[PDB]
RNA sequence: AUUCAUAAUAACUUUUCGAAUCGCAUGGCCUUGUGCUGGCGAUGGUUCAUUCAAAUUUCUGCCCUAUCAACUUUCGAUGGUAGGAUAGUGGCCUACCAUGGUUUCAACGGGUAACGGGGAAUAAGGGUUCGAUUCCGGAGAGGGAGCCUGAGAAACGGCUACCA
RNA sequence: GAAACUGCGAAUGGCUCAUUAAAUCAGUUAUCGUUUAUUUGAUAGUUCCUUUACUACAUGGUAUAACUGUGGUAAUUCUAGA
């Protein structure tokens, strides 16, 4: 197409920002960055689609042109800026501290935290690679790089590093038993453990999740998200904890817990 | 034709009508950048001599340099070549444009003057013209009064005096390359930066280094 | 004109913007209308405005009237309502003044002519004015 | 899973890079220079990674036609060796060598009033017809070829030649 | 703060569907077969010389527009000299 695309259409728009069919014909393209668009969430969107602190871009612009922000413990003012999982977001003039993680329903959750686990982070591990020099460096997730980590951290793995020094902190291995969020997929914001891994060298590792009511759901290993131990989550949760409710047992909860 | 002579030592210029066959043959034959004494042309440009700079023709098309055969022609161009704006970058285009050469074709031809003769020629060998700028850079400056590396230029610079309609008030430029407190602060910031982050990675890879050695032990 | 029950739902606080943004719900039961301006005097007469930090703005009518629905905000710092603001509801609220410019297709044809006109143009203009003198 | 990452060694380089740039600020300490230090943020820059992409690419899949049964290698058709060229693999191209490759499981050719798909209509089921057109992808800017700029174009509300 | 120089972009978008019959295209792979402006994260003590009478570093140089004014052309986003 002689050169990328510097637009976004609405129905090409992913599903889970549960924007309108109609208001115009365009949409917000999110900008480079850590988070792949489809994957990712707009400042934008998590204002105006999911605060209504405000209207109109004009509205939105101008309050990053006020530095309202810090994200990941820095400011960024564009307003198509990929936001994404796990992500720290915290605002000051109203002292909210927010982190991003999905509903049950796959939908990028309003999840708020503390002015503490505002001081700390998640990274799932892509890459761990003998950097040059000799010097082993590592990243993550969410777009980052860090060097001289613990080694005993290697590929999938998880690591608590703090937030705007980096500085990894003690981590998580995968091995049976932990605990783990769902990054992808029909299982997506599901919750559960490790029960087995189907490894399939070649590509596309499995494994085999169990929620705890003891649903059984087999994922992607590359949506795997360690989150901690079981019964031991090292963050806040969101509510729902990817539990993954029939629609059945939606809807009872709806008229019981509908009524005083 | 027309002839538009300049005497840059004063930065005059001046336009001449010359319809003398016999005095425009002289120039005949010859392309941009010869010389001429004008004493054939002129007893007032007894003397003098002028360098070819360029012409145009009847249509309006110029000359150019090394451009020959004494005709109209088109060529493809480029930018950092006259007669020709390139409008977007890395356009290149054809015009039409006249030879180098003189000709008959010319309503006009432009020279400078290269050499005074005995007369003097009013409209632009008396009036002396000013130029529109001095130094703006601290070394140009420095050049421009024969200044020491040490002698702090900043009261030699030239100023502007401009009235409001009674209000005066000078006007004068921003030195640029001008050494300043602030710039020593910037190196000072660099070379600190340098060498600390140098040492502070230093320090890490010797954590690292030790945690290494403990993992052997075990 | 019997009366109104003017209420306020969904109330949010928006410091990051400085403002009280909430929805208006008019019952306006045998009146006709809204009158906007009413309605500012009365919300800054309920919050606190000294009128003019407050905007107001989808105020549709029930079909059958009687009742009347939009959107209302109260911002802190009238100075910082007209900084934040935009410029059509100052207008409207006669709270600025509605630049007289141009048409657009005039500025774009202007605009046109002068993407011929290499650089300041006084210096084409005495040229110009000479040559066409003679 | 690698001649990977990376390191080290000996040399090479019309020598790449390593900040002569810009805005807010003003601090300290004396050996009192204008000393030496010293914040905030603005833009740039090598490499790596990421992101946005792009390019090639695996497998399966298409309407009619045998009154197209043979096709493919003049001049690359299939493959090998080496080389160039490319961002880069590659007959992509060039050299030498081979004689292969496809085909009734329909090739090759021809037609299509053929851009494909998402889908639309029709309604038992099974299906039939259409789909240029609000999304995705692709091609084109009167027809063709070439090309600079630029990370990215064979651009066309950019250029060059021809044809109309 | 006109204007211009510099920088970026103008290759997106929008329009149409002529071509195109394993070709595009759908789904599905892959790059241990490649480039990647931008965004983001990190990333630079060594740059000199047969190594005492050394070499702007408190920073080194021109070459040009914008500008001047000389002008040209039936005519243009034409442009010449100084």
């Amino acid at each position: 197409a002689r050169g990328p695309k510097k637009h976004l259409k609405r129905l090409a728009a992913p599903h889970h920002w549960l924007l309108d069919k109609l208001s115009g014909c365009y949409a917000p393209r999110p900008s480079a960055g850590p988070h792949k668009l489809r994957e990712s969430l707009p400042l934008i969107v998590f204002l105006r689609n999911r605060l209504k602190y405000a209207l109109n871009g004009r509205e939105v612009k101008a309050i990053l042109m006020q530095r309202h922000v810090k994200v990941d413990g820095k400011v960024r003012t564009d307003t198509t800026y990929p936001a994404g999982f796990m992500d720290v977001i915290t605002l000051d003039a109203t002292n909210e501290n927010f982190r991003l993680v999905y509903d049950v329903k796959g939908r990028f959750a309003v999840h708020r935290i503390t002015d503490e686990e505002a001081s700390y982070k998640l990274g799932k591990v892509k890459k761990v690679q003998l950097g040059k020099k000799g010097v082993p460096y590592v990243v993550t997730h969410d777009g980052r790089t860090i060097r001289y980590p613990d080694p005993n951290i290697k590929v999938n793995d998880t690591v608590k590093i703090d937030l705007a020094s980096g500085k990894i902190t003690d981590f998580i291995k995968f091995d049976a038993g932990k605990l783990v969020y769902v990054t992808g997929g029909r299982n997506l914001g599901r919750i559960g453990t490790i029960v087995h891994k189907e490894r399939h060298d070649g590509g596309f590792d499995l494994v085999h999740i169990k929620d705890s009511l003891d649903n059984t759901f087999v994922t992607r290993l590359n949506n795997v998200f360690v989150i901690g131990e079981q019964g031991k989550p090292y963050i806040s949760l969101p509510k729902g904890k990817g539990i993954k409710l029939s629609i059945a047992e939606e809807r009872d909860r709806r008229r019981a817990q509908q009524g005083l | 034709m027309k002839l538009n002579i300049s005497y840059p030592v004063n930065g005059s210029q001046k336009t001449f009508e010359i319809d003398d066959e016999h005095r425009i043959r002289v120039f005949f034959d010859k392309r941009i950048g010869q010389e001429v004494d004008g004493e054939a042309v002129g007893d007032e440009f007894k003397g003098y001599v002028f360098k070819i700079s360029g012409g145009n023709d009847k249509q309006g098309f110029p000359m150019k340099q090394g451009v020959l055969l004494p005709t109209r022609i088109k060529l493809l161009l480029t930018k950092n070549v006259s007669c020709y704006r390139p409008r977007r970058d890395g356009e290149r285009k054809r015009k039409s444009v006249r030879g180098a050469i003189v000709g008959p074709d010319l309503a006009v031809l432009a020279l400078v003057i290269v050499k005074k003769g005995e007369q003097e020629l009013e409209g632009l060998t008396d009036t002396t013209v000013p130029k529109r700028l001095g130094p703006k850079r601290a070394n140009n400056i420095r050049k421009f009064f024969g200044l020491s590396k040490e002698d702090d230029v900043r009261d030699f610079v030239i100023r502007r005096e401009v009235t409001k309609g009674e209000k005066t008030y000078t006007k004068a430029p921003k030195i640029q390359r001008l050494v300043t407190p602030q710039r020593l602060q910037r190196k000072r910031h660099q070379r600190a930066l340098k060498v600390r982050n140098a040492q502070a990675q230093r320090e890490a890879a010797a954590e690292y280094a030790q945690l290494l050695a403990k993992r052997l032990s075990e | 004109s019997d009366a109104v029950t003017i209420r306020t739902r969904k109330v949010i606080s928006n410091p990051l913007l400085a403002r009280k943004q909430f929805v208006v719900d008019v019952l306006h039961p045998n009146r006709a209308n809204v009158s906007k301006d009413e309605l500012r005097e009365k919300l800054a007469e309920v919050y606190k405005a000294e009128k003019d930090a407050v905007s107001v703005f989808g105020f549709r009518t029930q079909f059958g009237g009687g009742k009347s629905v939009g959107f209302g905000l109260v911002y802190n710092s009238v100075a910082e309502a007209k900084k934040f603001e935009p410029t059509y509801r100052l207008v409207r609220y006669g709270l600025a003044e509605k630049v007289e410019k141009a048409s657009r297709q005039q500025r774009k044809q202007k605009k046109n002519r002068d993407k011929k006109i290499f650089g300041t143009g006084k210096r084409l203009a005495k040229k110009v004015a000479r040559r066409n003198a003679d």
